[PDB]
RNA sequence: UCUUACUAUAGUCAGGACUAUAAAGGUCCGAACGGGUUAUCGUUGCAAAGAUAUCCGAAGAACUAUGGUAAGCGAGUGAA
RNA sequence: CGGCCUCUAAGUUUAUAAUCUGAAGAUUAUGACGAUGAGAAAACUUUGGUACCAACAUUUAAAAGUGAAAAUUGUGCAGGAAGGAUAAACCGUACCUAGAAUCUGAAACAA
RNA sequence: AUAAGGAGAGCUCAUUAGUCUCGAACGAGUAAAAAGGAAGAAGCAUGGAAUAUUGUUGUACGACUGUUUAAUUAA
RNA sequence: AUAGAUGAGUUUGGUGAUGGCUCUGAUUGAACACU
RNA sequence: AAGGUCAUGGCUUAACAAGCCAAUAAUUCUCUUAGUCGAAGCUGAAAAGGCUGAUCGACCACAUUGGGAAUGAAAAAAUCC
RNA sequence: GACUAAUUACGUGCCAGCAGUCGCGGCAAUACGUAAGAGACUAGUGUUAAUCAUCAUAAAUAGGUUUAAAGGGUACUCAGACGGAAAAAUUCGCCCAAAUAUAGGGGACAAUUUUUCUAGAGUUUUAUGUAAGAAGGUCGUACUCUAGAGUGGAGAGAUAAAAUUCUGUGAUACCUAGGGGACGGGUAAAGGCGAAGGCAAUCUUUUAUGUAAAAACUGACGUCGAAGGACGAAGGCAAAGGGAACAAAAAGGAUUAGAUACCCCAGUAGUCUUUGCAGACAAUUAUGAAUGCCAUAGGUUAGAUUUUUAAUUUAGUCUAUAAAUGAAAGUGUAAGCAUUUCACCUCAAGAGUAAGGCGGCAACGCAGGAACUGAAAUCACUAGACCGUUUCUGACACCAGCAAU
RNA sequence: AAUAUUUAUGU
């Protein structure tokens, strides 16, 4: 999806802008779940260095 | 952040205010422009007298001309005979003229031409002059004498020289000639163009319409609908710069610099000097206005020789009358 | 050979400052240079347009040099 | 070390041809002439950005600095000549440069 | 807008990371350039002589830089 | 501290609501008027 | 690490580290108003009730306004500069 | 006078005056001014000002927001409030229980934390169905322009009727051949889709939720949500395009007592494309979102199951009811019983106005008083009356005829 | 079955 809107004319696309933001939104509840539960443990680093997903996804508030 | 000093909004750039005389100066962003020198071979210099706007007698001629920058005159080729594909160089900016001209290359022997480039024409394009008749294989590809439909498939291209004749309906063309053997000489200036009304010419009894009369209806950058030669030339497009109407000097030392010289009221003079001047204060003087030599400037009258009538207007321009337009 | 405009070939503009630029500005302060705001003097003057002070522009629509062109029935040139 | 000499610009032309024109003449082309520009070598000598030599900036004769010359690179638009090439004649050479005897201003003129 | 309005300035001197010099890392030096501080001295006075001619405010007119009656009107 | 919890007049042709105003209770470091 | 202290605390110092508080106003700023509190006074059936902040007691500030220091066990003055 | 215990007579006549509220006085006033009587308090009595209570009238105890003051345009979401099952550790919160209680006891509940569980919330298994959205292209019906030396040869169009207007430079009407723009007929339904705004021709490409059935998986990972940010109709500003049609404005013709207007001939912004600004709506279900729960019936939408004929069933939507609720109208998948959370309201009017501030190019938007003036504003219903309201019923009311003025 | 002139005032 981020990939849509940056496309042409994807900034037209004003419609899909909230359902982007609900994807970060929704991953950030598991990963912050996900962070007290697993306890850093191997199957939780595993997913970040894999994915890239770095702490500005979960940490703070996404603001789009 | 900071503003930058150059500012782009649209396709026009402003700067940054700093002095009064920069601050009405408006310009279209051509950035693709050669940055170079021009082909010298393809160049003469302008100078003489004449940029001040004297004839051979020495006397002015021309008003408000001179002094401005020294320039160059590009030979341009207005006829385009030559046949063969002809490579894009580069697209330079030609002070004695609105649109940009475009350095091509003829891959057969190598030559260097000067040609109006069309809005969008970039380096690298191929362009290519049917004047002087079709190719062998175009001919042959649909095997008969001529394919309306096919040809213009494989030759109505953006920048492509053909006769107005083989050009479909509708088509947009900005170097319209007038005579079957004669040069460019309409829609020539930035952004101007025309379309193809009409042409006379007949069904073939297969749907395949076949020129029937020697000319064909064109409407003109002025909006006048008039009759032009069936082998006249045209290439396909429109004259590049099109934002060049929506320029702004800012400032009078840049009229100047383009050879124009300030121009002088006919209120401001002594009755002696104009039929407008003389009298105490700002007086109109109850005379309708004229030209300093007696020529209505305003009102509708048409300075055309009456003797001198068009025989080739289909429907003549659209006169508005001094009424406002917005 | 003055002067106005144009034209060709050339030349000149200490130093400093601001601005997006190393260089993009009819930018700023100020010499040369170019102007001639105000006052006084002078008025058979040093001078048939000068002197002193003050003031304005000073990278520009700038200034300067050597040539060239356009003037006298109709008006040449003219930011008038 | 300039001129003379070669080449050409702006222009000029009772040169030639053609054309226009009450006469005088004018126009176009070619030629000739025309600097305020360009011209080999020497402390011995005889193609078009693969570009160009307008403005502005930068860099460059290796101890450093400074001022030129020429060149290098780049910037801005206002887009920036022409042509030819590549055993010592003739002419100029004295003085004056405007506060102290010389140029223009009627003059030995506070310009 | 260099708005306005203030501060500083010369001479002697403590002090010195580097550069430079000298002697033999270090030591010394301003008969080296600079930096430097709430230090100090003298006089009425240290932008010491000369050079750069006020500040602010309200209006009319013209946007502005420019141009004009050479030699009475520069607007 | 186990007796302590209350209403009334007024909107509408009229009814029922909503909602303010005023009255009924107690009081003042009080003032004024008649005493 | 050392001193200081009955003891504790950068309380103090040296040498390292770049932390600590806050994120919805921590912090700071301007304006309006006010002495604070108590079954102390008045009031309600009552609410961690409401209002007042007289006489009573406790606390704070002031002594024409502003700017300050010392003496003394202690400023806690209608003092003093 | 009534509230509020207590009466007559005379005088005055919307005058003079009374008045806390409603009110009284216009020639026979229990309301004003006298006289008398009566009711009541008393060295005090009234009035004015103020405080508490009245007032649940700022409601923590303890309110409310469909139609009466009051639900934010939207839901993703930081902070912050709230939120499962079965055990355990710690606090000793909570309770005995105080006196701001030393030290203990009790363990249901609460807080931080730990281990397990699967009912909440999610993921996989291409669902089906579907006008959420976006990109690149196209289709068609009509319209419009041009052309044919078209046929035809004087009318056409407009309106209640007309006029302005179009037409002999050949219109309307009937054709042929090209060009150009935006629009979206049927299907179509109480239908469906998205957070809302909103979304309806077509092909391809692209995009997040949601629904049904089965298993599997994670194992409370949830709901609400100030602010910030994002989205947000039409109209509008700005720039560049487009321009057939419609149409603010401006102008003309009618109608009319007058007619800016309603009607008409025409017509510019604008509607459309692209890029920004703007953020206000009867942005509505006049009803915030979410969770638990309560009895039936008839339709309808997309699925599932079945002896698929017809019956069960999950998630939506719409009518009519029960209990109940409501001022009533009504609702009854909620306007009921409860709960969580955010926003908002506190008599009318002044006023969503002023001033300062913030945002914007502007238009305007956000936020937001006080003074002066009032005793009323306001909602639903009831019975009438009225309607250039519907349908009936009587009348020389009308039509018709005759006679008359 | 898609018709459409004009109708102000009442201490
Ligand atoms: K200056
Ligand atoms: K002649
Ligand atoms: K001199
Ligand atoms: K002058
Ligand atoms: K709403
Ligand atoms: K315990
Ligand atoms: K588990
Ligand atoms: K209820
Ligand atoms: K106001
Ligand atoms: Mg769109
Ligand atoms: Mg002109
Ligand atoms: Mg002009
Ligand atoms: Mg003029
Ligand atoms: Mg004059
Ligand atoms: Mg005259
Ligand atoms: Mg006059
Ligand atoms: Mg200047
Ligand atoms: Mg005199
Ligand atoms: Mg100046
Ligand atoms: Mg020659
Ligand atoms: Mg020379
Ligand atoms: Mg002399
Ligand atoms: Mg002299
Ligand atoms: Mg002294
Ligand atoms: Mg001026
Ligand atoms: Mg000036
Ligand atoms: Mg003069
Ligand atoms: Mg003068
Ligand atoms: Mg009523
Ligand atoms: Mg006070
Ligand atoms: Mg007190
Ligand atoms: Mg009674
Ligand atoms: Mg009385
Ligand atoms: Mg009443
Ligand atoms: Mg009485
Ligand atoms: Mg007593
Ligand atoms: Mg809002
Ligand atoms: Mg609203
Ligand atoms: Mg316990
Ligand atoms: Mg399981
Ligand atoms: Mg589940
Ligand atoms: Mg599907
Ligand atoms: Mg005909
Ligand atoms: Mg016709
Ligand atoms: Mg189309
Ligand atoms: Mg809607
Ligand atoms: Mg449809
Ligand atoms: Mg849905
Ligand atoms: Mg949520
Ligand atoms: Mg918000
Ligand atoms: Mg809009
Ligand atoms: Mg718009
Ligand atoms: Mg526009
Ligand atoms: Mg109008
Ligand atoms: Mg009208
Ligand atoms: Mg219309
Ligand atoms: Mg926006
Ligand atoms: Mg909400
Ligand atoms: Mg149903
Ligand atoms: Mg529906
Ligand atoms: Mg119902
Ligand atoms: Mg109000
Ligand atoms: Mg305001
Ligand atoms: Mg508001
Ligand atoms: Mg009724
Ligand atoms: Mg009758
Ligand atoms: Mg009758
Ligand atoms: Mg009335």
């Amino acid at each position: 999806l981020s990939k849509a809107l940056e496309g042409h004319g994807g900034n037209r696309d004003k419609n899909n802008k909230r359902s982007l933001r609900r994807l970060c939104h929704k991953r950030q509840r598991l990963l912050r779940y996900m962070e007290r539960k697993e306890r850093g443990s191997g199957r939780w680093h595993h997913m970040l260095e894999t994915l890239g997903l770095t702490p500005a996804t979960w940490k703070g508030q996404i603001t789009l | 952040i900071v503003t930058p000093y150059v500012r782009d909004a649209g396709m026009m750039r402003t700067y940054k205010p700093h002095t009064p005389g920069i601050r009405h100066l408006k310009r279209p962003i051509n950035d693709h422009l050669w940055k170079g020198r021009p082909y010298l071979p393809l160049t003469f210099p302008k100078k003489g007298q004449s940029k001040g706007g004297r004839n051979h007698s020495g006397r002015v001629t021309v008003r408000h001309r001179g002094g401005g920058h020294k320039r160059r005159i590009r030979m341009v080729d207005f006829e385009r005979w030559i046949p063969g594909p002809h490579t894009v160089l580069r697209i330079e900016y030609d002070p004695g003229r609105s649109a940009h001209i475009a350095l091509v290359k003829e891959e057969a022997t190598g030559r260097k031409s000067y040609i109006v480039a069309a809005d969008g024409m970039r380096a690298g394009d191929v362009v290519q002059s049917y004047r002087s008749g079709l190719p062998q294989d175009l001919l042959d590809s649909m095997g008969g004498v001529v394919d309306p439909g096919i040809l213009a498939a494989r030759t109505c291209w953006r920048g492509n020289c053909l006769p107005v004749s083989m050009i479909p309906v509708g088509t947009q063309i900005y170097c319209v000639g007038s005579r079957p053997d004669g040069k460019a000489v309409f829609c020539r200036s930035a952004g101007t163009y025309a379309t193809i009304i009409s042409k006379e010419e007949e069904t073939r009894e297969d749907g395949t319409k076949v020129m029937t009369g020697k000319f064909v209806n064109v409407r003109l950058q002025s909006g006048e609908i008039r009759r032009v030669s069936k082998d006249a030339c045209a290439t396909v497009g429109i004259a590049s710069n099109i934002m060049h109407h929506y320029r702004q000097l800012g400032k009078a030392g840049r009229s100047r610099w383009l050879n124009i010289r300030p121009t002088v009221r006919g209120l401001a003079m002594n009755a002696n000097d104009h039929p407008h001047g003389g009298g105490r204060g700002k007086s109109k003087g109850n005379r309708h206005p004229v030209s300093p030599w007696g020529t209505p400037a305003k009102g509708g009258y048409k300075t055309r020789r009456k003797s001198n009538v068009n025989k080739w207007v289909v429907t003549p321009r659209v006169r508005n009358m001094g009424v406002r337009r917005n």
